[PDB]
């Protein structure tokens, strides 16, 4: 479990 | 067209509701526990591989059988395999690609997140990881609560540096935040800046610091990829609360202050060069050879002897004395 991104915005 | 199918599902979750415990008689507490955790697994199973069988009556079902199991007391385990099914059939529910977060903020609000929050201080490594990847997920799929969690990560940090000093699951969450960091907008707002320099840099401070500084120094080298100018208000506060008292806990300083350096800028880096090759000379001359045999390291690094060789009038003066005088 690395977690991958997570984008604040598109 | 027949809910057979929905109404057991719903049956088979709202049995799994049900704490019982037995007691009294040995045989019929085992064959409860047996058939709620095959009926865990029946679910588990089920939601992973069958299409379009979360349907809207389901949400608020599985919403309220983790809520039942999970959101409980921390004891200060023999049921986790009971507790690891729930958190993986929670996991599958939200990984689902019928999942519809539009349905599920409805019951996955702000006080579902704070009960889940309460769980990261558990005892247990595998509860929490369960954790990170749960609010990990949860983070990522519901808008409307990522300002949310991140105010109430930092009312935990915020306890844990200056009040409690104790909480078990401070590297679970900066492992998360990590991941956030990774993907903040081009230019940075003022609260991830306020969160990088009055929550990760003092969390520096906390007696505690070996069991959460390599995802500590992770969330400090991303926000320096992400904005170069924050180098400089980092790199001296870890000259701050760097240890006096010369210990191997400053190898974990020697660590991140590496990994700042490889992605630093040449323009940043001549701000806080002095300073940091003054503690760096410290290191090399230390009484304790672990900590001398990692500053000694930083010569193997191809990137860091090319800042040195650009500065050499400054830096060379620094480390070797006795060699390389300096004036104007």
């Amino acid at each position: 479990t690395e977690l991958s991104t997570i984008l604040e915005e598109s | 067209p027949p809910a057979d199918q929905e109404k057991l599902f719903i049956q088979k979750l709202r049995q799994c509701c049900v704490l019982f415990d037995f007691v009294s008689d040995p045989l019929s507490d085992l064959k409860w526990k047996e058939v709620k955790r095959a009926a865990l697994s029946e679910m588990v199973e089920y939601i992973t591989h069958n299409r379009n069988v979360i349907t809207e009556p389901i949400y608020p079902e599985v919403v309220h059988m983790f809520a039942v199991n999970m959101f409980r007391t921390l004891p200060p385990e023999a049921a986790w395999p009971h507790l690891q099914l729930v958190y993986e059939f929670f996991l599958r529910f939200l990984e689902s690609p019928d999942f519809q977060p539009n349905i599920a903020k409805k019951y996955i609000d702000q006080k579902f997140v704070l009960q889940l929050l309460e769980l990261f201080d558990s005892e247990d490594p595998r509860e929490r990881d369960f954790l990170k990847t749960t609010l990990h997920r949860i983070y990522g799929k519901f808008l409307g609560l990522r300002a949310y969690i991140r105010k109430q990560i930092n009312n935990i940090f915020y306890r844990f540096i200056y009040e409690t000093e104790h909480h078990n699951g401070i590297a679970e969450l900066l492992e998360i935040l990590g991941s956030i960091i990774n993907g903040f907008a081009l230019p940075l707002k003022e609260e991830h800046k306020i969160f990088l320099l009055k929550v990760l840099l003092p969390l520096h401070k906390v007696k505690s610091l070996s069991v959460y500084h390599p995802q500590l120094a992770y969330c400090v080298v991303q926000f320096l990829e992400k904005d170069s100018t924050l180098t400089e208000p980092v790199v001296m506060a870890l000259l701050k609360y760097w240890p006096k008292t010369h210990s191997p806990k400053e190898v974990m300083f020697l660590n991140e202050l590496e990994e700042i350096l490889d992605v630093i800028e040449p323009s940043e880096f001549v701000k806080i060069m002095e300073p940091l090759f003054r503690q760096l000379a410290k290191c090399v001359s230390s009484p304790h050879f672990q900590v001398a045999e990692r500053a000694l390291y930083y010569w193997n690094n191809e990137y860091i002897m090319s800042l040195i060789s650009d500065n050499a009038a400054k830096i060379l003066p620094i480390m070797f004395p006795s060699l390389y005088r300096n004036s104007k």
